[PDB]
DNA sequence: AACGCCTGGTATCTTTATAGTCCTGTCGGG
DNA sequence: CCGACAGGACTATAAAGATACCAGGCGTTT
């Protein structure tokens, strides 16, 4: 069953049926964010309603808010949090009517994505991939074992659906923000450039092979794992083939087997995307410093167009 | 008498840096739209030039197309100017005249940029928006 | 370093300067929905601007609305996306000017919360706490052997 | 016919006003 | 302290208008 059981326009009618919707105002989104850090310290990840009014406040203090009717406005985005599924509410007879809280995966996920600084390692991938090898492995010598329905749902489909689907997931988002660092790199170096050029030619072969050697040995690395990991897939789907099969644990290796070679080929394309940008940036650099030789125009016209919005001006005509 | 509009300037300024360039000079003078719009986008700030073609652009396909059609508008004016020649059977590609050195009239000089600019409103060259 | 090195008042003080806000109405919420499938769909991993521009058509038609604009309103939907951090656009020489989108981290968890049926597996459970005794296990011993 | 320019329309967003909703305060009474 | 009564503040929504952004029409030039 794909993970996505519906098809785009059934999805788009459930959705609209559903009415689902999401609306972070800074204040508000403060206010997660908050209680996501308060939610960190705690020994028991529960909040009681005197808590999150008491960090509401805290809140309202940053902002510069009026006092008056703060209780009031802490139980409308306290409500509102619940209304939008950030929070879950426990109303128990046995606590005196006193309410317990505690955030829903979609408030730690969102709270998650402002708060935590993410940054990508290859230590972590290759301790990802070194766990996954172990666990496919230990997959395809019990589907080579051979055994009953319950065999191969314990120590086959288990194994591939509960760890090693969530893992090669985990592969894929710390990609995903691979791919927002190089966006942020770009931005770094066009501000170096327009700063001071001549002083930043270092700094941005410095940017430019930092980030370069990472997305090569992040491949390296893929490409190493990445047979071992297809040849027990393929171990697994021959032994499945030889007991007669199960569609369940054919479509999951299928589905397994397309997000490694999704995976794997990522690292080509960003590879190819960052060397044509890297070319650029030393064409550039070479046009900049070398063709002017005399070396008195090229600053005199190029800060010019750098910066005609401070000043901008026009020719008479008739 | 009349002015020039802010993207005709940004456009003059990059076919003078052009025709300066030793680096194409191998070209015989024959250069293309897309090497233009090139040299354009590497130098100004590209996603704020934006701004001029339309208030919401944010580097959709649509709008960078839609820039490169007021290139290619601003440019045919600047033809009926002089300051650029179309092949004679080719319109993608155009030769560039010594007129375009008057959009570097406020940097000739190695001075203070206000007392050039001054200068230039005095004398009628230029005026501000 | 706790993962959050911010204080309460020092990240209420960061996010007030930095403005950060999420807007995502049905239709919205919607299209990245089904951006989110069509990806995984996907061989690449990979969405063109003209893929992006049919699944919203589609999201319109499933909303009932007029097909003026379409084309506009496509474009402030996925430059809204790519400004509120669901998309990174990939702009390369090589590609000619077609732009290449890949949905964030952030993107991904909020369509997998309402796309993906998550029900509690005790199996999962078991499995989860399998691999963690085993990578404990070998942080022990490695911890253990000195270095 | 296509490109360039203008005019008006359509979408989007903001502003402005109104009305609600709840709170707070006061007073009186119990 | 409760309960009543009004008044004000705050908040939210509606209404209206503006502004942007594109398209369509029209006019000129290739």
């Amino acid at each position: 069953m794909s993970e996505y059981s519906q098809t785009v326009p059934e999805l788009v009618s459930w959705a609209r049926k559903n009415d689902f919707s999401i609306s972070l105002p800074v204040e508000r989104l403060a206010f997660l964010m908050a209680i996501a850090v308060l939610n960190s310290e705690r020994l028991d990840g529960e909040m009681s309603e005197g808590e999150l009014i008491d960090a509401f406040r805290e809140v309202c203090k940053g902002f510069e808010q009026t006092a008056e009717s703060v209780a009031v406005r802490a139980n409308n985005a306290i409500n509102d949090m619940v209304r939008q599924k950030l929070l879950n509410r426990f109303t128990s007879e046995l606590a005196d009517g006193n309410a317990i809280y505690r955030l829903t995966p979609l408030g730690i996920s969102i709270s998650d994505y402002y708060i935590r600084q993410r940054e990508f390692s290859t230590l972590r991938l290759s301790m990802q991939l070194s766990i996954v090898a172990n666990e496919l492995h230990r997959a395809a010598e019990a589907a080579e074992e051979g055994g009953d329905e319950f065999h191969w749902h314990r120590n086959v489909f288990a194994p591939l659906k509960y760890s090693v689907a969530e893992i090669f997931d985990s592969i894929d988002m710390s990609q995903r923000l691979m791919d927002e660092q190089q966006n942020f790199v770009k931005e770094d170096i066009a501000a170096l450039l327009n700063q001071d050029w001549q002083a930043a030619i270092a700094n941005c072969e410095q940017l430019l092979s930092e980030t370069s050697g990472t997305l090569r040995e992040l491949q390296d690395t893929l490409e190493a794992a990445g047979d071992k990991l297809q040849a027990n897939l393929l171990r697994i789907q021959d032994a499945n083939m030889g007991s007669g099969g199960s569609e369940l644990v054919d479509k999951l290796v299928f589905d397994l087997q397309s997000k490694l070679d999704r995976i794997i080929s990522w690292g080509q394309q960003a590879i190819d995307l960052w060397i044509g940008y890297d070319r650029h940036v030393h064409k550039f650099i070479r046009t900049a410093i070398d063709m002017d030789k005399n070396r008195i125009f090229s600053q005199r016209l190029r800060q010019s167009v750098q910066h005609y919005f401070d000043n901008p001006w026009t020719l008479t005509v008739a | 008498r009349s002015v020039l509009s802010e993207l005709d300037m940004m456009v003059g300024k990059i076919l003078c840096y052009l025709y300066l360039s030793p680096e194409r000079l191998a070209n015989q003078g024959i250069f293309t739209s897309q090497e233009l719009y090139e040299e354009l986008i590497s130098l100004a700030d590209e996603g704020k030039l934006m701004k001029f073609v339309n208030q919401r652009s944010s580097g959709s396909d649509l709008d960078k197309q839609k820039l490169q059609e007021k290139v290619r508008t601003t440019l045919n004016r600047l033809r009926r100017l002089g300051m650029v020649y179309f092949l004679p059977n080719n319109n993608n590609k155009f030769t560039i005249t010594e007129a375009v050195f008057r959009f570097g009239a406020d940097v000739r000089s190695g001075d203070d940029p206000r007392e050039i600019q001054l200068r230039m409103i005095r004398d009628g060259e230029a005026m501000p928006v």
